């Protein structure tokens, strides 16, 4: 009966590997920048790129829970 | 380890080539030992009025006194 | 802290007084502003030199260094005796060696662990350290210092 | 110039190379042993003890061994220029392999064994350990 | 009816990974700091940016649940 | 509702991951300290702010296990 | 409709990992990045490459799960 | 009484996910001990602090099991 | 098919770890190419070659997918 | 031959992490040993006190896989 | 029955820790070929020594994924 | 009706933390006679201590196992 | 009854992070030889150590699974 819902939840599971993914990013940031202040402005422009994946793969889990939430 | 025990790197280079130069060859021993000799006279001031003088011949006793 | 390099013999020409020349005007120039000056010395002629005008300043003098061949073991004890007192600011005279029929006397603005904590080293960013910055730059200092001491002698022989 | 390895390796009492142009060179560094060549980043190394071990371009098989006690290696990018890379390896106490000793190595290590056992201040018991640790390597390293 | 409740616990049980990701974010910029203080300034406004994301997630990660106890 | 019972403790389970996070943090904590001391009250400051948000995370994670053992 | 978006989820439950793949590789990329600017546009490329590996495992992931939603 | 024996023991995960986590802190005061001998202390008052932290965390999940398990 | 949908979604946890392992194989190898870029292509073979194991680990389980989705 | 069972094994798995907390402990003991010897005697004393947690805390859930054995 | 199959959707899980050994036991060879290219034929002896036993744990569980599924 | 097998096998688990466990102690062993070869005995000392408790724990677990398969 | 097989197969997941310490255990070697080329024998043996603890522990995981299956 509650497969649905079930299903969703199991699949938003991945978001706590989207999430140390992010942490690690950000992390490398702020050691670069400490590393090396004057490329700062450049090094978050990758960081940017690894969003470009790391949320978009994260979008398609919650739109497969829209998908899955509804059948 | 030797900014642990209070030491300067200094030391504890001066130190170890001492014991590497130990750890030599007689012929290249001699000549190593020799243009490493050391002499020294300290003398120290306080707005004259000298302290203290003191002579050196020793690695170890430079660095430490 | 002025640290003058000079000799301990005689018939040297006239470069201990060009030496103590500089060392007299530095220590005029700084002493008005009101930064207490302390000197550190090599060689009895810059002690004979400056004893009776500025003999209330000494804080250690070292001699009979040109004894023995110059060595890098007898620089890294006036290093050493200079960080242990560690001042805000070093400077050190001595003579540059250009040609056999040709000197020239300098002054070295040396730097310090208190001049080095005011600046956050953003020059040597483009240095991969292999140990971190922080635990390697101590080290790094004292042998600056040792080698300062070595080569200003050297020439000034 | 050239794209070669512009090694100069230098001690205080002599100095070995000021330009000897070589392939790879390999150091002792306080973590663990690399081997810098062309192209090699800009760096600043501190080194603990060991077996410098050059390669010369002309050698490429051939090899040079030199024991070095304590100092720095610093790696320096190459002009555009120049067109080659720069490295220089001070050392306190830079010996060959062939003027080493075991015998009095391990006299030496007895003495300061000796003279450790009584460890009342820090220096000494420190002092104790690294002359462990170096003459360890000399004893390796001596053929 | 508790299946409703079950699938709300396994959507929130992903506030690990979020939680991991901000102990490196601040674990990094404590590192990063230590390394060279006089540059903090930046250090914290690229961190909070991390967090923009994260927290946004861990939102995610509370609302689903919410909807999963009722629909 | 038996499942409630199973669903609070799945609620809970996430402080596996939260704890990881707060121990992460204040080792480069006590790293920092261990490197430039002097600067102490900069640093358990940020540490605070990690906190502010990870406790509160923490709390959620409690919270609606409860809600979950009644509703 | 149980197996279908159980089977759903429990394949879109891989996709952490891929993230965590995804962050640590372009965290080593801004370290690179922040240690040798010079070569910055050398390093770009290879993450590509990580990516032709690991977006394409999670495209046929994700693949997977809608070959299970109507299978 | 079979669900409330299950829940509990589900419940007892954050145990080890906290004992991960305090063995980082420990680790970190280690390091820190040996690169810096001269500061014990102000680094055992952090490592304190952060212990009791996460005896709360482990304080509330074996205080949740005992609940569960007769209620 | 269900049972075997289901085995066939199971199967598919392992590619977490392979992604794990090439983002740990690309990291080394953008770091070692940002320390020393004149062993570009030496490094890059050896990380082929690694990618060789995970990729086949990778193509086993989607064989088996493959396998538990009809057998 | 029951439920019982299951939830004494269930509590087990915190083992794993109590593991991996004590031999983070001891791998940074060797390190700060490998690194500093001359502090030998202070880096094992706060190593037990680290046990003096991370053991007990070992203990207790294997306790209570007993108070789940025989409920 | 078809329920053995799911047996064999298991016997994988074990795949996909295989994985993270190898990227790691690759990593290190990678990370000490660019600090030490001169003895780069030795490191890739180690690994072939390492994959005498990975290669192996990987495999054998896949037979029993075999063993598993028909027996 | 084999639940003692069941409860055997998720007990048994534990033995991936506490491999982990050993062999990051066991690395850290390695790196540090590979940094300081003259101090062997020590770490080695620690090391068979660290050893001993993780064995301790996964006798503990293999005991428990065997309890629970032969109630 | 093939559901004696399932137990079995879930022993086999223990053997995947068993996989994970001997990957960290060779890259300890393989870092240390880059690290230390002089030596490569005591690091030999240090591993040869950690990979009969290791093996063992393997074995018994299979020999239970073994064990489960026939019974």
């Amino acid at each position: 009966a509650g497969v649905a819902s079930l299903s969703a939840a199991i699949a938003l599971m991945s978001v706590g590997g989207v999430a140390q993914g992010i942490g690690s990013l950000f992390a490398a940031l702020v050691s670069g920048t400490a590393r090396n202040p004057s490329i700062k402005e450049d090094l978050f422009t990758y960081t940017l790129i690894g969003m470009g994946f790391l949320e978009f793969l994260g979008i398609i889990c919650v739109l497969m829970s829209a998908v899955l939430l509804y059948s | 380890m030797w900014r642990s025990s209070g030491v300067s790197f200094t030391r504890y280079a001066s130190e170890m080539a001492a014991l590497l130069r130990q750890c030599l060859k007689e012929p290249y021993r001699t000549q190593a030992m020799q243009r490493n000799q050391i002499h020294l006279k300290e003398t120290v001031y306080q707005q004259g009025q000298v302290l203290t003088r003191e002579t050196f011949n020793d690695i170890k006793k430079a660095f430490e006194a | 802290a002025v640290l003058a390099l000079s000799s301990d013999k005689g018939l040297c020409g006239g470069v201990n007084s060009f030496v103590a020349k500089q060392a007299r005007i530095v220590i005029k120039e700084n002493e008005m502003a009101g930064n207490a000056v302390q000197v550190y010395g090599v060689g009895d002629k810059i002690r004979s030199a400056l004893q009776r005008t500025f003999g209330d300043r000494f804080k250690r003098i070292m001699t009979e260094v040109t004894r023995f061949p110059w060595n890098f073991g007898q620089a890294c004890i006036i290093a050493d005796r200079l960080m242990q007192d560690n001042p805000a600011r070093l400077m050190v005279i001595y003579n540059h060696f250009k040609s056999a029929v040709a000197y020239d006397t300098l002054t070295l603005n040396v730097l310090t662990p208190t001049q080095a904590a005011q600046s956050a080293k953003e020059q040597l960013n483009t240095f991969e350290f292999e140990p971190e910055k922080t635990d390697v730059w101590k080290d790094l200092q004292d042998f600056y210092y040792a080698c300062t001491v070595f080569g200003c002698m050297l020439d000034n022989i | 110039f050239k794209n070669q390895l512009l090694l100069t390796l230098s001690s205080p009492s002599e100095a070995i190379y000021v330009r000897t142009p070589v392939r790879s060179v390999t150091v002792p560094g306080s973590e663990g042993a690399m081997t810098m060549t062309n192209g090699h980043s800009q760096t600043v190394a501190r080194l603990k003890a060991g077996e410098i071990i050059v390669r010369k371009g002309e050698t490429g098989d051939e090899v040079e061994r030199f024991f070095l006690s304590d100092g720095f290696v610093l790696f320096k990018s190459p002009e555009d220029d120049s067109g080659c890379c720069t490295a220089e390896v001070l050392g306190v106490e830079v010996v060959p392999v062939s003027m080493l000793d075991k015998e009095s190595a391990a006299t030496a290590l007895q003495e300061l064994l000796q003279q450790g056992a009584g460890a009342t201040d820090e220096w000494t018991k420190a002092r104790t350990l690294l002359g462990q640790e170096l003459l360890s390597s000399v004893i390796r390293a001596a053929p």
